[PDB]
């Protein structure tokens, strides 16, 4: 998922920076809870966990904000039409994400890690749904009337 | 600029840029449709999904090949692929880069016309040109004299060509292919008990077919040996983890291109076609081709297709004759490098058939042009 | 001596002696056996009760076939059916009698290898043969030329024959059959308030189905019939009094063979079926196949099933072809009218699977001879 | 069908006469049961055409019969061959004959023109398949070691 | 060829049953064209020349270019890849080969038979092609019987029932004494 | 091949030393992997064979650019129109030993002589239509408005 964001290089070229900004916060902190799944991790505690999972979906509603506005500046095509089902994909993992940190604060403040589980299960759902959010926004804005470098070669012979 | 070279198969599409050595998407030409019913709010908006994002949702869509037999079924579909391949894979304007697109031999001209006329209305291209898939085969082979077997998803053709003089009359397209190979995988499989109905179902048999099934040498001793024992078995785990057991299976789907009988078809198999283009060219000629057998194509990469197909042409062929098949490791991607070497060569820019060319003349340029 | 023909259905048993016109036992195929408890003394000391002693008792049995969508899953049970059809209700003792058994196609091996097993080794018949159902459904119909729809209650399946000369790449089995209309009514039937959940109850939806459902010429124009007014609806009074009340499940329940969206299968209807096996034969024999559609099997007796198919058949068609379909009003014993002619051949008396071969070859000597 | 039996004109010459007695007692009741089909003819019962179809039956065992006798008196050639499996498909025919006669009986009697659909098509193709053993076995008992008159001149233009 | 060049409309015939329908179809509208590029060009501007044909299983094709592309193969037979000249170079190339004399009398009177010869519009076009190529005198006329396709077997009636070919049979006693070889001397 | 230049001895005598050169090194390399073919050579490894062959591509297109001066310098006459059609072969070749070289190259990096055998038989494609560019643009340059001895006797009894 890191990838997909590090292949971007320095409408779009306005909020580009905004939204790629907020994407690669989003990654920060998916892999600081991934950490916290194996063990080692800048938080440790299952309320960092539930305060990092509220900080992705804040990061959410502003990206899906941003992305809202590039898709209604941009043309008809199909990869509006993709933008915008991600974008709608993008509300109902936010959502989640809210309502559940609370419920799992308040089930942790009444008295483990399986609570967190199903916390970076949800943001993990929504940064796959922002990477292909900040592509089809950027095609969307671009090349219809930062950059992305042409894809890697395929290998000839796989072993 | 530099021109884009889009091999769209009956089953892959291979797309790149001219002047490079190796495609860079490489995603199956597939555009499934969700099926069943969305009950979360949101998931659901996107109607179709296309290559290679509609091969890991397969389990809840129906997958459609918009291309058949190497003719274009679908139009709308086609269009949806070649918007994916020229904007989410490759991350490419069309109106700033010129299109090698390929084509096999024998197929209707609406194909092509209706190909030229999307390609200048809809993607706006500067310039296009449809390539037969042997010849540029043969580009990518590194000769100029040789007989191109090119099998695939849709179709399997030959082009005897000597030094770069093609034989129109010898063409011999064959409509065997990968596809009827996986259809009769599903057919001989049902025999063990697995039952494989769906379309994600003909994907997973479709991928049993690539890792286990072989060509036989000798189709009666190796139906002897795997009667007699059970060494020949070997096992696969599906993806909710079942295993299942194919022994005989694994040489009879194969040898469905030597026997074309077995599915029912009448025409010669394979290696009967490639003979029988070699003795419809010149006299003088034979020999060359003889000894120049250029294989293609995904399907042309059974193990043990080389030494087979060389067995079969040499008990046809004059005892004096020199037969020996080219395979090269990389014939499945031969068709898109030769497409890299034709388009990015210096005297071939003078051959694109450019828009202004399109504007005055139609959609029927590329009879004459190509 | 007189030839048994025993067609082993997943649903029904229907045995009889070759050279007559009505089998003598037709009787369900399962195997009830009692589930509660017995308090008195001398009664509960049969274990298992077979076909129509288990459909009378069933309120006190769990109801199991052994065949299971053609494919015997369970074999003592089988070897259970088949000594109730020997000895209780033909009552012959099987050494003195070669067996005519039925089978679907495109079944597994291991099912015509343990057949064969089991009646040579078991039951000692001195002759056998296994032979597949379609064709003796086109025998039964007296003709040659024809493509056998045969629906039942495990598959569906179709066999083209042109002159005695079947086409195996043409055979299209299909999964959905009666029982699978029978769970779809239970689901349906849900919807009334009605919920028939055990065995014993789905024998009784299967009872509703048979008595009241049927198909309709256009679907949509039914639906409007039925939710504009209430004069479908008829009803039907269970074993203990009560009467239930179905109107719009009646032509539900046998839309699924022409829709099998309905039940989350992909595949297409038995319309689409038929001619995609019509389309699949030889160019010739189209025209042949087209106006001889022998329809046989229990679940193509809905009232209204051959107009339906007729009209469905003839959209897909061309204009110009004569399409009609063949429905003898016996068409449920088509199947077994079709061995008792094939049994008692003159010419077919040297094409049983002799008991002296079976001890040559061992039991895949019926792969070679059928 | 009847113009094949109307050429005959008067081993074979022994047996001869038999079988072209039986051929034309075929002909004359399938076109009986044809002319049900039309709506007019000699018999218009249901189980009238049952009878009639058992009677072509049993003469078709008795042309079988005589067909059968010639065929051995014959000696080995590619007509023998031909006449043998037209022998085959006449055992096949009269087999159907008999059983489908007997089912359709018991169905009209427990309570229509599509009943005798099928036996009218099964008899046709038993008379199909008696005119070229009429004649195969004619060849081969004569030719080899009653008459048919030569064929009739071929059209020069075909309008 | 026609298979070939059928295969460009969509059709697709591959067995020989479909073979047989081919034939067909070649039998029943494909004719010759007078001048093949004038016929190109209208065939091309307008739809006049399209006819169609019903196959066996009920469906309907439509030919309107290759109908006169067929037998053009024998007056170009460059088109199926032949090297060798049509007919009518060959037939005016049988002409010139023979002595000077003669050549009046074989002009006036070229006898055409076989089946392929059916075509309509074969006489014409023949006719036009050679007198392009005989000198401008002479006569050249195209004999083309509407029986043409039974003319061999017409001609073997008058030669097998003439009173002088009765001596010219190779008869069993001969074949016995010379063997196989006796039909090199006799015909 | 070789005995095809081995006759030249010391516009033209302008460029000519430089394209008899070059075409000398295209031969040397040329029996270099022909060598290698038959086993013994200076080059024993694929990788080597696949350099020597982007070698002779180099020097095929500097000779095809000194050919071209030559060509344009001369007048019309039918030996130029062979050169400019040996010229067009010279970049066909050129172009296929580029990128088949590159493609070698990434299959045997991925992980024997069968993957030289194409490169050796493109190179010996390119090596034939040289010693054919050579002397026609010789004749262009000189004959119309180094040397090339006179051609040999042809024997005038052949065993
Ligand atoms: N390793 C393999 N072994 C056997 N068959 C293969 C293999 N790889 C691909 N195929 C077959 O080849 C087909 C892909 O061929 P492809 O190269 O895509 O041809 P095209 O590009 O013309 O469609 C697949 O459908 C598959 O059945
Ligand atoms: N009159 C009828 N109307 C509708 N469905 C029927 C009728 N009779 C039987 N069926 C269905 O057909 C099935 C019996 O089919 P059958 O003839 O036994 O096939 P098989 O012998 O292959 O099992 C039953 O399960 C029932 O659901
Ligand atoms: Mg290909
Ligand atoms: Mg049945
Ligand atoms: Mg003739």
């Amino acid at each position: 998922i890191q990838a997909q964001i590090d292949i971007f290089k320095v409408k779009w070229d306005e909020t580009g920076n905004d939204i790629i900004s907020l994407a690669n916060n989003m990654c920060k902190i998916m892999m600081s809870m991934t950490e916290f799944t194996r063990g080692c991790g800048p938080l440790k505690t299952t309320m960092d966990v539930i305060r990092a999972a509220q900080e992705i979906s804040l990061n959410g509603s502003k990206l899906n904000a941003l992305a809202r506005q590039i898709g209604e500046e941009s043309a008809d095509s199909q990869t509006k039409k993709d933008l915008l089902a991600y974008l709608s994909q993008i509300t109902l993992y936010c959502q989640q994400l809210n309502i559940c940190s609370k419920v799992k604060a308040d089930v942790t403040q009444v008295g483990a890690l399986d609570s967190a589980m199903s916390l970076i299960q949800t943001a993990r759902n929504l940064l796959t749904a922002v990477v292909q959010t900040v592509k089809a926004a950027y095609i969307a804005s671009t090349k219809f009337r930062w950059r992305m470098a042409p894809p890697k070669k395929q290998p000839l012979i796989r072993p | 600029t530099t021109a884009l070279v889009c091999d769209n198969g009956s089953g892959l599409v291979k797309a790149g840029f001219a002047g490079d050595d190796a495609p860079r998407a490489v995603f199956p030409s597939i555009v499934g449709r969700p099926r069943h019913q969305g009950v979360m709010v949101g998931m659901g908006q996107k109607d179709s999904y296309v290559g290679d994002e509609a091969q890991s949702k397969r389990g809840i869509l129906t997958l459609k090949y918009p291309i058949e037999h190497g003719i274009i079924t679908n139009w709308d579909d086609m269009e949806k692929i070649w918007h994916h391949t020229f904007y989410n894979e490759l991350r490419v304007a069309p109106e700033e880069h010129p299109t090698l697109l390929t084509e096999a031999p024998l197929n209707p001209k609406a194909n092509r016309e209706k190909m030229t006329q999307i390609m200048f209305e809809t993607f706006n291209v500067p310039a296009m040109y449809v390539a037969i898939q042997a010849v540029l085969s043969l580009y990518a082979s590194g000769r100029t004299t040789g007989i191109v077997l090119d099998s695939g998803d849709g179709v399997t053709h030959n082009v005897p060509i000597y030094e770069g003089y093609a034989l129109p009359h010898a063409i011999m397209r064959l409509d065997l292919a990968g596809r009827d190979l996986t259809d009769y995988l599903m057919k001989i499989l049902t025999e063990r008990g697995y039952s494989f109905v769906t379309t994600a179902e003909r994907e997973i048999v479709r991928d049993i077919k690539e890792k286990l099934c072989y060509v036989a040498l000798d189709f009666e001793n190796e139906m002897a040996t795997a009667a007699s024992s059970s060494s020949l078995e070997k096992s696969y785990e599906l993806p909710d983890g079942q295993v299942i057991t194919i022994g005989n299976e694994r040489f009879r789907c194969p040898e469905t291109l030597f026997q074309p009988s077995f599915i029912g078809m009448e025409s010669a198999g394979i290696h009967e076609t490639t003979y029988n283009s070699i003795m419809k060219c010149d006299i003088d000629i034979r020999k060359d081709l003889y000894a120049n057998n250029v294989m293609s194509g995904g399907t042309t990469m059974y193990p043990g297709i080389a030494d087979r197909m060389q067995k079969e042409i040499t008990a046809l062929a004059p005892s004096t004759m020199k037969i020996k098949i080219i395979a090269p490791p990389e014939r499945k991607y031969s068709v898109w490098i030769g497409g890299s070497i034709l388009a990015s060569l210096s005297t071939f820019q003078q051959m694109w058939i450019t828009k202004q060319e399109y504007d005055e003349a139609g959609p029927s340029i590329v009879h004459r042009k190509c």
